[PDB]
DNA sequence: TTTTTT
């Protein structure tokens, strides 16, 4: 299992092909990227 | 002639009577002098009211198909006009909320230069048919021919700025419309040139008339959202969360924006007339079950693109927000609202797309409160996860995961809002018998255990 | 007058009806071009031959028009054709309602 | 200016 390398791939290639914010969560359900609010 | 046609396509009727009226006006027109060719229109025009419409069509329509002439016949149009060109405005809206598809190129830049004149000529109403022109520019479509229009009307609203400023509802219009377009402005030099003169746009507006934008209501957070990593936006999400009051006084925290719904208009204005007339179609009129050419047709339409991505979530919002099928339809067997939503899914190709739909569907939980919001913009995703269970289980995992997390995580400071956001959007739905038990959907033996335990720890009143 | 009502020998045929289907072309004699197009209408679904010109324009929704159409067997099929003085008209596109069962051109 | 067409 590496959920973390997962996690940062998948936010990675979110920045890539995107302007909204997102930051990371460890699910096992297809959410690895949570659309939120800025911090 | 005015649209394009193939051998194929029934004789237009509004074409047909526009033609008429062209050929009305150079019949009092042709081969005499300017002196007697303005003379007789001036006294035809008298005849009465049918005849004043008819000259009035008739230039509109020399404006549009013949621009050697165009500047003269906008001349005669504002002279012979008894009332302040009202019924041209009209056909113009006409045109472009039904015939803009067909409407011929050189027709096109004629329409876009004639509105750039009634604006500059301060004609009551231009500013709405400003607003129906920029319903035309298409949402997950970079094609040249839409990106002729996104910058065309960018630079009409740009050099009459002090005029749009007249418009609390253009201004709020204009900021919804091209916060959305910029999210498909990139990947070209041309793109990231348009980009940046849309981006500067919006801000200079947001910063100038805060107040005016926040008629928009809540989505307008979404889209400031979906394009937080501009720099620009990232400097204005700085005052958004930190200094709220440097954009207004009366603008004293994001939570007043978070809980003022959105209207249907400005839902509404992000779907092009046909993509609308399709959907309104398919959620009033199609048996549930018989959905699957439509949907083709659709997807084939406006979803086939890599580009076209990001139009799943307006096509949520508006599913959400703007389709409330009266009692009839919901009591019958018309495709519902949540198989429309769970085929939008589906259609989601990138996670990044997904997730921002996933939002999208449930943004009107977040903060809902039954005396503000409707029910029936957060009766979709309880009923595409109660539904989707034995189908298609993951779609119902994925769903019930992204619930939870979001209310911690969409905005901390705002956490405590959200879980009572969440929590009043479950139980008015029980006790308007949306869905009568939560606990089989949330204790669901189908569901993943890890799961379960979330939900029962963080909802232990619904399982 | 609807899809169901459609028999072999028919003629003077007006009706509307969606386009759910196009196949392929063929070829021959004369060079033209012939497609059966697969339409319907909420009594059921019917096929359509289209020649040559309309046979390219058409487009699956296409909402159209036949006026005087007419009916006859086509290895052992129930087909629609276009008549002397008829022509196909596209006067919309995907919302009508049809059903795609019973298929009237079933052997 | 197809067209009880192939």
């Amino acid at each position: 299992q590496h959920i973390a390398a997962q996690q940062k791939a998948a936010l990675q290639h979110a920045h890539a092909h995107s302007s909204g914010y997102f930051i990371t969560q460890d699910s096992a359900f297809g959410n690895l990227i949570l659309p939120v609010l800025p911090r | 002639r005015l649209l394009l046609s193939t051998s194929l396509d029934a004789k237009d009727e509004l074409e047909e009577r526009l033609e008429r009226c062209m050929s009305i006006v150079t019949s009092m027109t042709a081969g005499v002098s300017e002196r007697e060719a303005n003379d007789a229109l001036n006294a035809y025009v008298c005849k009465g009211l049918p005849q004043h419409e008819e000259i009035c069509l008739g230039l509109f329509t020399l404006i549009l198909t013949e621009p050697a002439q165009a500047q003269k016949c906008y001349r005669d149009l504002a002279l012979v006009s008894r009332d302040g060109m009202n019924i041209v405005l009209n056909k113009i809206n006409q045109i472009l909320m039904e015939k803009y598809l067909k409407l011929q190129d050189t027709c096109r830049t004629q329409l876009v230069w004639l509105v750039r004149e009634l604006v500059k000529s301060g004609v009551l109403g231009a500013d709405g048919v400003c607003m129906t022109f920029m319903k035309q520019i298409a949402g997950g479509d970079v094609t040249a021919k839409n990106i002729w229009l996104a910058e065309s009307v960018l630079d009409i609203l740009t050099e009459q700025r002090e005029w749009v400023l007249k418009s609390s509802i253009l201004i709020a219009m204009a900021v919804y419309t091209y916060l959305r377009l910029i999210v498909d402005h990139h990947g070209t030099a041309q793109l990231q040139a348009l980009r940046q003169k849309e981006v500067d746009f919006c801000i200079s507006l947001l910063r100038e008339r805060f107040m005016e934008c926040l008629m928009i209501g809540r989505d307008l957070v979404r889209l400031l959202q979906n394009v937080a990593r501009i720099p620009e936006f990232e400097l204005l999400w700085k005052d958004i969360i930190h200094n709220p009051q440097a954009l207004s006084p009366q603008f004293t925290g994001i939570l007043q924006l978070l809980q003022s719904r959105t209207s249907r208009k400005f839902l509404a204005c992000r779907l092009t007339p046909d993509m609308e007339t399709k959907l309104l179609f398919m959620t009033s009129r199609v048996r549930f079950g018989q959905q699957k050419r439509y949907q083709d047709w659709f997807q084939r339409q406006y979803l086939s693109t890599p580009d076209s991505q990001s139009l799943r979530c307006d096509l949520i919002r508006y599913i959400c927000g703007v389709v409330h099928p009266s009692n009839e339809v919901l009591s019958s067997d018309i495709l519902p609202r949540w198989a429309i939503i769970g085929w939008l899914l589906t259609t989601c190709t990138s996670n990044v797309a997904a997730s921002n739909a996933k939002l999208a569907l449930f943004y009107d939980w977040l903060f809902f409160s039954p005396d503000k919001d409707s029910i029936m913009n957060i009766e979709p995703a309880i009923l595409v996860m109660h539904h989707s269970m034995k189908p298609h289980p993951a779609i119902t995992a994925t769903l019930l995961d992204f619930m939870c997390r979001i209310i911690p995580n969409f905005y901390p400071p705002l956490e405590g809002h959200v879980r009572q956001g969440v929590f009043s959007s479950l139980n008015h739905i029980v006790e308007k018998r949306v869905l009568a038990h939560l606990a089989p959907l949330f204790d669901n033996p189908k569901l993943d255990k890890e799961l379960r335990a979330m939900l029962r720890e963080k909802f232990p009143e619904f399982c | 007058t609807f899809v169901k009502d459609i028999k072999p020998g028919l003629k003077n045929l007006n009706l509307i009806f969606i386009v759910l289907e196009t196949g392929r072309v063929t070829k021959t004699k004369d060079g033209h071009e012939v497609r059966t197009c697969k339409v319907a209408d909420k009594t059921g679904s019917i096929n359509i031959s289209v020649w040559d010109d309309v046979g390219n324009l058409i487009q699956p929704g296409d909402i159209i028009r036949l006026t005087k159409g007419y009916a006859s067997v086509f290895k052992g099929c129930l087909t629609l054709y276009t008549g002397r003085g008829g022509d196909l008209q596209k006067i919309g596109e995907f919302c009508m309602v049809y059903s795609e069962v019973p298929n009237f051109s079933e052997p």
